[PDB]
């Protein structure tokens, strides 16, 4: 509800008492990213994969 | 009456040649049909 003197998140955000302690997991920590492959999988249809 | 034998023969090459152009289009028609439905450009 208040910090002052800093920034911080504003919202609310459900979190877990489970086995190991409270637990977090904001959505707001999720970003765009990633790492991209040039590989590809196989869909265990060969049909399929020569549609592509 | 030759002449109208002569006539006779050209109309059989006639009919014979429209008949081999026609197959030969329906072939090239299936070809085209089949290419732009296929998978082929993705191989």
């Amino acid at each position: 509800v208040k910090y002052r003197g800093t920034a911080h998140g504003t919202n609310e955000y459900p979190f877990l008492i489970d086995t190991d302690g409270f637990s977090v997991l904001p959505v707001s920590a999720l970003g765009l990213l990633h790492q991209v492959h040039e590989e590809r999988i196989a869909s265990g249809v060969p049909d399929l994969d020569a549609m592509m | 009456l030759e002449a109208e034998l002569q006539a006779e023969e050209i109309a059989l090459k006639a009919l014979v040649e429209s008949e081999s152009a026609h197959e030969r289009q329906r072939l090239a028609d299936a070809d085209t049909l089949a290419r732009s439905r296929g998978n082929e450009r993705f191989a």
